[PDB]
């Protein structure tokens, strides 16, 4: 369903269980930081 | 902002210092599948409109 759920399954398919969660947390922190730094130009590149 | 989920995960896996047990190509291929990439694109659009308000 939601993308974090999709991603969680993919990572569990390619990483050890411990690694998969760590990648997913890092991915979310990275994602969160990119939202905090969002500009109008970023939006316009969608 | 990374547009491609495969690129965001590659950068996150390196930052976390985690290597796939399959291969980085198999992981990217999986994340580049149209459905999962579009789900990522739609989530991003949603979150951007959340930032915008």
């Amino acid at each position: 369903p939601q993308v974090w759920q999709l991603i969680s399954k993919v990572l569990a398919r390619h990483f050890s269980a411990a690694d998969a969660s760590r990648v997913l947390e890092q991915l979310q922190r990275d994602y969160e930081r990119s939202l905090s730094r969002l500009t109008l130009d970023d939006i316009e590149r969608l | 902002m990374q547009l491609l989920l495969s690129e965001a995960v590659s950068r996150a896996a390196k930052a976390a210092g985690a290597r796939p047990l399959t291969s980085p190509e198999s992981l990217s291929r999986d994340l580049e599948a149209p459905e999962v990439q579009e789900s990522y694109r739609q989530q991003l659009r949603s979150d951007i409109q959340k930032r915008l308000q």
